[PDB]
């Protein structure tokens, strides 16, 4: 599979130890299949590793970083967005996993 | 004779006054400042939400 377009729209990001960001794609690809998604970003890392992509759709990813901001770059079957969010400071001060 | 009027129709913020023990109920004044550490098993993953 391979998509034609692809959006980004990441909301109410924290960052944190844990995957405390969630962030929504939307593509348009020429067929369905299992995509791999991953960022390329140093400072950020998505949970999902693939996803089934259809035709056109929208799949919302969990997702973790340090960085304040969500200005990461994202890949969906190679084709990349610059996402972008100013991410919120951690609610709890101290989790159970690094 | 001269007891004037009785607090149950006197006292402010529309407090309700009952004895036995001496306490108002369901008056109206000001803010209540909560906290809740409600348990995480009832959020549901903004993926599967």
């Amino acid at each position: 599979p391979t998509i034609l377009e692809v959006s980004c729209t990441v909301a109410d990001c924290i960052y944190s130890a844990d995957f405390g960001g969630s962030l929504t794609l939307q593509y348009k690809a020429d067929r369905e299949g299992h995509c791999p998604v991953h960022s390329h970003s140093t400072t950020a890392v998505l949970k999902e590793a693939t996803t089934h992509v259809t035709a056109v759709g929208s799949i919302t990813l969990h997702f973790s970083t340090s960085s304040p901001q969500a200005n990461f770059i994202v890949s969906l079957c190679g084709k990349k967005t610059t996402c972008n969010a100013e991410c919120k400071p951690p609610a709890d001060h101290i989790i159970g996993e690094p | 004779n001269n007891s004037g009027r009785p607090l149950q129709e006197t006292a402010p913020f529309g407090c309700k006054i009952e004895v036995e023990p001496l306490r108002a109920s369901n008056c109206a004044y000001g803010h209540i400042p909560i906290s809740i550490d409600i348990p995480d098993a009832a959020f549901v993953r903004s993926s599967e939400s």
